DNA sequence: GCAGACACTACGAGTACATA
DNA sequence: TTTTTTTTATGTACTCGTAGTGTCTGC
């Protein structure tokens, strides 16, 4: 077991940060008439930890005993699709985006059968069941339109805890039906405190400068901070203050891709950069993260009077990428437009 | 309150399997005289006129006249799970929508009550002319079904003629022509297998084979069928049930245009 | 008895009565007189007379043997893959006693509706039995008929009928029917026909039944002026960045009851073959497609079409 | 015997069969054979009008013989140039190959036919009559950056990628809203490239493989 | 004795409990007396009470025992294809109107088909409804409910009587919230209820959810403005002033810093767009700068409605307002 | 007897004399019927203009009630109309004779634009072959979704939008048959908000009479929720006469006071943008910006930002119009 | 009288395309 | 002088393979 999973808190009273929100979430779910929840925040903030702490607070300690359940659903095109589900004796955890564009068939068929039926034992279990829809921002709007009457009709016997990163990808009919719970990313001091407590529970000594550099490089992601701290512990047991922190390959590959963009502005270099972008899209990197990494590395090379235009072009081609279906067209269009702008700026 | 009682379930099964691929929906017109059903097909080419008598049922009561329009696929699925020797009760209230079919299991132990929701189609009454026909033929139903099945292999539209000699069937198709002519087959030991000609003026009319083959599915209902033809009125196929009633099939001729040459 | 409409009543029964495409119709007259007709595929616009030419040629070739030496199939029939193998091939194998220079004729009307597999199966049964049978296909879109079938037949192409060719047949129908008329009325009928003899006969019969006289206002009280004749003017106004006249034509088409889909279809149809710069034409077509995506997605108002016209006028002033 | 060797059902045959590919017939032998046919049938024709039929039917023997059989009949003996040059008799729609369409898009015809509108309509009709539209889009996407592009400011590349994104948006909207009357505009994707990257050079067009290799690698 | 959330506990059981939608409520109350009920098309913003009004009308018209025989409710959670409209809806519309109320109240002689969430239906399935609505109008009624009337085809727009559900005004929403808080024995201050009806923006479901969650958080004590600001996700004015100071600085590094600090705090981009819009329309900027900036705000809101990335759209909006603020410097 | 029906179905023109507008087309169709020269018809136009009512009145005039089920085959978009139906029931109906009385039959194909192209291609020789026996009437809203081969075979009638001068007496007949107290401005608002549609004018009349009991201008514009002409003139005056903040406050107060929607405001401002003698460069920018704002309102987008952009599109062009002089 | 064989239609499954 | 593969979400149409099943033959 890694450090991301060994020292995860189990109850709402054991959270290192957002303690006021932990007390408010304990007071919210005590009566049992709490509405649907929409837990939103940046990745690595601790959303799933707080959802599992809410489930512990509701039911017993039996929510930690989970199992894989496989379901086969028939599409309107009569194609049988297999979907996995984390389940317990009190709740279920479904990720409908694994069905892709058929995610609506998960909502119309698999979810409603959960909602339309009451529970077997009403003493060990409570009066209601919980369904955790993971990553609802990746759902299509058809599935989110199928979600709303299921959320409204059977909310006295099935409560739902949707989890997402951005609420802009959730339609306003769904956001009107649920209470929005914001989990911000922990600050540098909170991540340093978490890493210090983890190193103390492991019997190690961690300098403050190394923990500050880990929290800075993790970009307020506690999962990546814990993984980087454990990797630094593995690669060198004496914790030096200027120890080299390991980095992900796709991030440094994105940095090298943007260096290849800014190095030369030619159609041959554009064809090489298009090959690099296919290499990035091959390894299942989402295209918005590729666009964000390209912008974050290309803004370090631009001048002060070009960064606004480059950021506006990046946002425009990101929106056009979201409207379309082939990411490589909009990615290469953004790279070509930046190459034209950079060539115009450098020759003038 | 309407309450009819079929003494056996086989005749209703044969009726609803005769009309299953033809009739879109069943309009049971209920009176004190009996049960009437005048319904066209989905193509508005054929017409079905079923008349069941009140004396054929076990018990028949009818306070006020009713007109119950119901779907046929649902009634077909209800009558599929019905025995051939059990008593089947049809019930209907005065101002309700539930037409009830009460029957017994094939194990003959438990009861079964299947309700149907009545449809609300406003259907104008189709006027049967009930006029005299220029050709009336009494022939066995099995031979008529066999000759329709044998002409279905040759063509699709069949020219049936009738005269003083007898009925005649022709199918000018792609393989070729098949002309089958029958007459005076009453010199046998059986009484059902007989061809009798009653009327005078010869007629030649062309009809579709699919509707004739749908009409021949009522062969177990009657041993002897009647064919009525004339130059203006359509083709009538009359099945006379033994002690329940009768069934009339009306089929319109096709449009045939001669060669200009 | 019921009187047929003038489209079906005045269908030509001889090949000399067919107006338009004089070279092809004259060669079909020669082939009907002599014989030994090759396999023929006639393509063209609707109402030109392709079916009439095929049926008149088959009738003049056969005569009394028309009912036994001709197989006519339409899109109303099945003509799938099991009909080319089992009915067309069996008719091509069928023995019919005919005079010299005369063959069995398999008329395949509206051959665009046939699938690609049926046309693939048609190739060898057309090529083998050509000593005894012949094929006479009629179609609108010649690209639907595959290259081997077009290679196995003579591909006759019919063009749109001219105003004089329509006027000659209309004067024949008028002198047969004793229809009073004026010259501007027949000019209006020719204008509303747009190369279609069916529409000319239908409009003439509608005007004669509704009013009993053929002038311009009696024609235009029941018939309508064509859509692209004003869409070309509004596209020409959009080319010169004149938004007021373009919106005047757009509002005139809007108040006549035309849907945004029909209007933008005529706009794309005019802009596809308009005479302007090629890069400007591509920008116009891309803006039309961007507007048509919004029209199809649900938003379709006069403001959207006016915004499309404004974007087309902006594309001119922005090189 | 087949007409398209690149069918998906024949590839396993192509690894095992004695692959004999037919070139188009020589115009001289075809003109001589049509001259012999016309002399046997008693009809007079100069070799120039026979070469015009040969170039009209794209060296099709059967189409040329059927066209001569219709055009001769018995009314006249001498064939005229304007009868063959007319589009009413003998013209047929050919299915263009993918490489012929890409060569027509990326290369100008060598030197009337010099007007840009005729080339516009010719490229549009060739790309429409070729079929397999997505393969043409993939070939244009994979071959337009390999040329010696004169647009050093990359404006032509940007507007070509805008046209490709327009094609992608139209395909998504037609497959989303079930409105397939938006499928008349992506036929103008190849002809747009003909306005952008028309050159008098000799480009080496390769078959598109990047969008299928990337899709296979993403699936794995 | 199970607890139930307040959005379903205070759903309008009858048509008299529906708030602020006076025209459609008056139409349905006339139809309760015996007037000719036409076909209905309810459209408007979320949370305005389109589903509750027609369910209350159906419960008043048919009672408890005739809801399963006279009401067919189809929504986007079930399959509504072309075959569902052609088979299920047409066969329901062709049924007889039988069954009477056992409590002696009058019953209307028609059925009701509630096609809730009619935006998600295709154009072919909507085109199959036309002669079903026209031909079977003697024995059934139709009520299409949607949020956008542009996604419903113009024949179905023409066949139905259109009612637009307005967002609830602050008077009616505040009165309903105070009645709910009085019935639940919870006390809320005037500043708290003013900030609540400011935050909810005419969404009464959001207001009831916020009131219930503030009651559960505080335990039943006095609800102040601070808990409403905590639970409403409202960005503090210090962050907005820091963003505007970073734009007035003219340096893109401080702009990236404040955008990353707002993203890492998990603030929704729609709330940031609303607060930046209020600050822009309520300052002393020039009309051209305000014009360009509000146009960029509208474009950014449209892009976020299409599921674009929050960080890139916010950095584009911040770059635009930074350019406008540094143009006059 | 009294019936519980919507007023768009209770008041339907059962005869051809009860329709109002298309007098030349209806006179021609009446002379087709009286001379027994009825061709295959193609009725096209915007919705609510009376095409289905026209063909149902013609079918009831042609055929009696004792034979109407055997002579008329009416199929629409709620029925399955695939190519197996064209090859099946429609071809068998067209190719066979009648049952009761000799005569020509009628196949009404309502919503003919919803048919597939295979069915439309199969219908061509069914229409042409059995012209003597049966007649076909195709009715559509969009003529582009009907193939040109079917448009050639059927003579087409454009059932255009109903003019408000001819829409008034039918509404007066409906009012006098329903005992409705209506003023002149109520009738004017009805025929303004209908916009060539008698469905929407009856629906709005019934909705206003149920909601308020009287039909005036204020009651119609309150029940429909449409803004008045004075409100649109005030919005345009505020957007052209003062700065961003005061115009924003006044339009926001006007929208909150009367509960207006931005779609109807955009439509009426678009109608006003052509009556105002703007420069041609200003009008192009205004039309492009208003089309963009109308497109942004089709999704889950906050309407206050779009109202600010609607103000912004005019605040951009204020100084341009003034300095143009 | 009952087991084996024959063709029969209804039904399940795979594939393509949808524009001018 | 140059060739592999499944996604788009329904709806329709085509084509082909398979399985109960009514009916005919024979001892
Ligand atoms: N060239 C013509 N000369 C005389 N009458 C014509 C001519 N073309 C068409 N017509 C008339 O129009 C009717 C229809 O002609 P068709 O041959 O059926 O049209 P078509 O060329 O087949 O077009 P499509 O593609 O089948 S709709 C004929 O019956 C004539 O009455
Ligand atoms: N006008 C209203 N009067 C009283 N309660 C209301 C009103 N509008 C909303 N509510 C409350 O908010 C809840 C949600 O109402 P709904 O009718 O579901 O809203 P809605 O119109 O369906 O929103 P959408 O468009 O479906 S997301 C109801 O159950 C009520 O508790
Ligand atoms: N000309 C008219 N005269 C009288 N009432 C009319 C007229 N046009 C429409 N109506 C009314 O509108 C109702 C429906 O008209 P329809 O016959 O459906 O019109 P339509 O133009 O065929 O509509 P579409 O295009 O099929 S939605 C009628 O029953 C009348 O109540
Ligand atoms: N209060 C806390 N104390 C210590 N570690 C935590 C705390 N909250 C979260 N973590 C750790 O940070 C990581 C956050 O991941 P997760 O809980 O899945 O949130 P998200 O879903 O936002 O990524 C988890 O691996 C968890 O172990
Ligand atoms: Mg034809
Ligand atoms: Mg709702
Ligand atoms: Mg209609």
């Amino acid at each position: 077991s890694l450090w991301v999973d060994k020292y995860r808190p189990c109850s709402l009273g054991r959270l290192d940060y957002h303690k006021e929100q932990a007390a408010q979430l304990r007071n919210l779910v005590q009566c049992g008439d709490f509405p649907h929840l929409l837990v939103y925040g940046p990745s690595g903030a601790g959303k799933k930890t707080r959802i599992m702490c809410i489930l512990r607070e509701l039911y017993g300690v039996g929510v930690e005993k989970l199992r894989i359940e496989h379901q086969t659903i028939t599409t309107p095109s009569k194609k049988k699709i297999e979907i996995s589900t984390i389940a317990s004796n009190y709740h279920l955890e479904v990720n409908p985006s694994d069905a892709g564009n058929s995610d609506r068939v998960v909502i119309q068929e698999m979810l409603k059968t959960v909602a339309q039926s009451q529970q077997l034992e009403t003493n060990s279990q409570r009066d209601f069941k919980v369904v955790l829809l993971t990553e609802v921002d990746k759902l299509t709007k058809d599935a989110q339109h199928a979600l709303r009457r299921t959320m409204e009709k059977y909310m006295s016997t099935c409560r739902l805890i949707l989890c997402c990163n951005s609420t802009s990808k959730v339609i306003p009919p769904i956001r009107s039906r649920c209470l929005a719970v914001r989990v911000p990313a922990p600050s540098i001091e909170d991540i340093c405190h978490v890493l210090s407590t983890v190193c103390k529970k492991e019997g190690l000594n961690l300098p403050s400068q190394l923990a500050h550099r880990l929290a800075e490089k993790s970009c307020r992601n506690l999962r990546k901070a814990l993984l980087m701290c454990e990797a630094c512990r593995v690669q060198q047991y004496p914790f030096t203050a200027d120890q080299e922190i390991p980095e992900t390959d796709w991030e440094v590959y994105l940095r090298e891709t943007a260096n290849a963009i800014v190095s030369q502005q030619t159609p041959q270099r554009l064809l090489e950069v298009r090959g690099r972008l296919y290499e990035l899209l091959t390894h299942c990197i989402p295209p918005e993260i590729i666009m964000k990494g390209l912008l974050s590395e290309l803004l370090h090379n631009c001048d002060g009077q070009l960064k606004g235009e480059v950021a506006q072009m990046a946002a425009y081609y990101e929106h056009r990428l979201q409207l379309g279906s082939k990411a490589i067209y909009h990615l290469e269009a953004f790279v070509a437009k930046f190459m034209a702008l950079y060539k115009k700026f450098m020759e003038d | 309150m309407f309450e009819a009682r079929l003494v056996q379930g086989s005749i209703l099964k044969k009726v609803l399997e005769a009309l299953k691929d033809l009739i879109n929906e069943a309009c049971w017109d209920i009176s004190s005289s009996g049960v009437n059903l005048q319904s066209m097909d989905s193509s508005h080419v054929s017409l079905v006129q079923l008349t069941l008598r009140s004396e054929g049922f076990d018990t028949y009561r009818c306070d006020r006249n009713l007109a119950m329009g119901v779907n046929l696929t649902s009634m077909s699925k209800i009558l599929k799970c019905a025995g051939n020797e059990d008593i089947i009760t049809l019930r209907a209230e005065d101002n309700a929508d539930t037409l009830a079919l009460v029957f017994e299991a094939p194990n003959q132990e438990k009861v079964s009550d299947y309700e149907m929701k009545l449809m609300d189609l406003d259907v104008e009454q189709l006027g049967i002319p009930e006029q005299e026909y220029s050709c009336v033929v009494k022939m066995p139903s099995g031979e008529f079904a066999r000759i329709c099945r044998d002409l279905s292999h040759i063509g699709d539209a069949v020219v049936i003629s009738c005269a003083k000699d007898g009925v005649k069937f022709s199918a000018s198709g792609e393989l070729g022509n098949g002309n089958i002519k029958l007459s005076q087959t009453s010199n046998v030991d059986k009484e059902e297998e007989a061809v009798t000609i009653e009327m005078n003026e010869p007629v030649q009319l062309t009809f579709a084979l699919r509707y004739l083959n749908f009409f021949t599915k009522a062969t177990p209902l009657s041993s002897t069928v009647t064919l009525s033809m004339s130059a203006d009125v359509p083709l009538v196929v009359e099945y006379k049930i033994a002690d329940m009633g009768h069934l009339k099939y009306y089929l319109a001729p096709k449009i045939e245009d001669e060669e200009g040459s | 008895h019921y009187e047929l409409p003038w489209v079906e009543k005045y269908r030509p029964v001889k090949l000399n009565e067919i107006v338009g495409n004089e070279d092809t119709v004259s060669r079909l007259e020669v082939f009907a007189r002599e014989g030994n007709v090759p396999n023929i595929i006639i393509a063209g616009p609707p109402g030109t007379g392709k079916t009439t030419s095929i049926l008149c040629l088959a009738r003049a070739l056969l005569g009394p043997a028309l009912k036994d030496a001709m197989l006519e199939l339409n899109a109303s029939n099945d003509r799938g893959i099991d009909v080319v193998r089992n009915k067309i091939k069996m008719f091509a194998q069928q023995k019919v006693t005919l005079p010299k220079g005369r063959h069995k004729i398999i008329i395949l009307d509206e051959a665009d509706s046939m699938t690609d597999g049926a046309q693939q199966a048609l190739r060898r049964t057309m090529e083998i039995y050509s000593k005894t049978t012949r094929f006479a296909l009629a179609c609108n879109a010649s690209d639907k008929i595959i290259e081997p079938i077009q290679s196995r037949c003579a591909v006759l192409r019919y063009t749109k009928l001219t105003d004089a060719q329509i006027l000659t047949r209309l004067m024949n129908v008028i002198e047969k029917e004793r229809v009073p008329y004026t010259d501007d009325g027949l000019e209006a009928i020719i204008f509303t026909a747009q190369g279609d003899m069916r529409q000319a006969l239908n409009n003439l019969q509608s005007t004669f039944s509704g009013f009993g006289f053929i002038n311009s206002e009696n024609v235009f009280k029941v018939c309508d002026e064509p859509h692209p004749l004003l869409v070309k003017e509004m596209i020409q106004h959009c080319v010169n960045a004149n938004i007021d006249e373009a919106y005047k034509i757009l509002a005139h088409l809007w108040h006549l009851g035309y849907s945004p889909e029909d209007i933008i279809g005529n706009i794309f149809r005019v802009c596809k073959t308009f005479q302007m710069a090629e890069y400007l034409k591509l920008e116009f077509i891309k803006e039309i497609g961007y507007t048509h995506m919004k029209i199809a997605e649900g938003v379709n108002s006069l403001l959207q079409m006016a915004g499309l016209l404004a974007r087309l006028c902006q594309k001119t002033m922005a090189p | 015997i087949c007409n398209d060797q690149f069918a998906p059902s024949l590839r396993q045959l192509k690894q095992q069969a004695f692959l004999l590919h037919f070139p188009p017939t020589l115009p001289s032998r075809l003109v001589q054979r049509l001259q012999e046919v016309s002399l046997r049938q008693g009809m007079r024709a100069d070799p120039g009008v026979l070469a015009a039929l040969c170039e009209k039917t794209d060296n099709d023997i059967r189409a040329c013989i059927n066209t001569l059989q219709f055009l001769y009949s018995r009314g006249q003996r001498e064939l005229s140039v304007r009868d063959v040059q007319a589009t009413r008799v003998g013209l047929k729609d050919q299915r263009r190959g993918l490489f012929s369409v890409w060569q027509e898009v990326f290369q100008l015809p060598r030197a009337s036919l010099t007007s840009a509108s005729q080339r516009f309509y010719r490229v549009l009709h060739a790309a429409a009559s070729a079929g397999e539209h997505e393969k043409v889009v993939q070939g244009l996407f994979d071959n337009f950056l390999r040329l010696r592009l004169r647009d050093s400011s990359l404006g032509a590349v940007c507007v070509a990628l805008d046209w490709l994104a327009f094609d992608d948006l139209l395909a998504g909207a037609a497959h989303h809203s079930q409105s397939f009357q938006l499928l008349r505009y992506p036929p103008f994707l190849p002809v747009a490239f003909h306005v952008l990257f028309a050159s008098s050079h000799t480009p080496r067009i390769t078959f598109p493989s990047s969008q299928q290799e990337a899709q296979n690698r993403m699936s794995q | 004795a199970k607890p139930v959330p307040w959005v379903e506990k205070y759903r309008p059981k009858c048509v008299d409990e529906v708030a602020f939608q006076e025209e459609v409520v008056a139409v349905l109350k006339k139809s309760l007396e015996g007037a000719d009920l036409p076909n209905l098309l309810f459209y408007g913003p979320p949370g305005t009470g389109k589903t509750s009004t027609i369910l209350a009308a159906a419960r008043e018209l048919f009672g408890p025992e005739l809801f399963r025989l006279r009401v067919l409710e189809l929504n986007a959670s079930d399959e509504r294809g072309i075959q569902v409209v052609r088979e299920k809806v047409k066969n329901f519309a062709q049924l007889t109107v039988s069954g009477s109320r056992s409590d002696g109240k009058p019953c209307p002689p028609f059925k009701i088909v509630i096609l809730d969430e009619a935006d998600s239906m295709t154009s072919a399935a909507q085109a199959a409804l036309r002669r079903t609505m026209e031909k079977e109008s003697k024995t059934t009624r139709f009520c299409l409910i949607c949020n956008y009337v542009s996604r419903i085809i113009e024949p179905l727009t023409s066949r139905c009587s259109k009612f637009r559900f307005k967002p609830l005004s602050d008077k009616i929403q505040q009165q309903r919230l105070l009645d709910i808080a009085k019935k639940e024995n919870v006390k809320i201050s005037d500043e708290g209820i003013a900030y609540l009806v400011k935050v909810s923006e005419g969404d009464l479901r959001k207001a009831i959810t916020f009131l219930q969650s503030a009651t559960r958080l505080t335990g039943g004590k006095e609800i102040t403005e601070k808990v409403i600001t905590d639970i409403a996700g409202v960005i503090p004015a210090e962050k907005i002033d820091g963003v505007f100071a970073a734009c007035q600085s003219g340096s893109f590094d401080k702009l990236e810093a404040v955008v990353k600090d707002l993203i890492d705090e998990g603030h929704a981009a729609t709330q940031l767009v609303n607060q930046l819009h209020d600050v822009v329309v309520e300052n002393n900027l020039s009309d051209k700068q305000k014009s360009i900036i509000t146009e960029k705000l509208a474009e950014v809101d449209k892009c976020l409605a299409d599921g674009a990335d929050e960080h890139l759209q916010l950095i584009s909006l911040c770059a635009t307002v930074m350019q406008q603020l540094s143009q006059n410097c | 007897k009294i019936r519980n029906l919507p007023w768009v179905e209770k008041y339907r023109p059962q005869t051809l004399n009860d329709l109002i507008s298309h007098q030349d087309i209806l006179s021609t169709i009446q002379k087709f019927i009286n001379e027994d020269r009825l061709p295959h018809l193609l009725l096209y136009g915007p919705p609510g203009t009376g095409k289905t009512s026209t063909i149902l009145a013609c079918a009831k005039q042609l055929y009696k009630d004792k034979e109407f089920g055997s002579m008329v085959l009416e199929l629409n978009a709620s029925d399955d109309r695939g190519i197996d139906i064209i090859r099946g029931p429609i071809l068998s109906f067209a190719s066979t004779r009648t049952i009761f009385k000799k005569g020509f039959k009628l196949v009404i194909l309502d919503e003919a634009d919803a048919m597939t192209q295979d069915a439309q291609n199969a219908l061509r020789r069914v229409i042409e072959k059995f012209t003597e026996n049966t007649r076909f009437c195709l009715i559509c809203n969009y003529l582009s979704k009907i193939i040109p081969a079917l448009q050639s075979r059927c003579t087409r009638f454009r059932f255009g939008p109903l003019t408000p001068e001819l829409m008034v007496p039918r509404l007066e007949h409906v009012v006098e048959e329903e005992k409705v107290d209506i003023s002149e401005d109520g009738m004017k608002a009805l025929v303004t908000l209908s916009s060539g549609d008698m469905r929407r004018a009856l629906n709005i009349l019934q909705s206003t009479n149920m909601a308020f009991g009287k039909v005036t201008e204020e009651t119609v514009y309150t029940c429909t929720g449409h803004p008045l002409k004075s409100d649109i003139a005030n919005i345009l005056d505020w957007m052209l006469n003062q700065d961003f903040t005061t115009a924003y406050r006044n339009i926001t107060e006007l929208k909150t006071l009367k509960g207006l929607a931005l779609h109807d405001i955009l439509t009426e401002i678009h109608l006003f943008v052509h009556r105002v003698d703007f420069p041609s460069s200003v009008r192009i920018h205004l039309l492009t910006k208003m089309a963009d704002i109308e497109y942004r309102l089709s999704v889950g987008t906050n309407e206050k930002i779009q109202l600010s952009s609607l103000i912004a599109a005019f605040q951009v062009t204020r100084d341009l119009i003034v300095a143009e002089a």
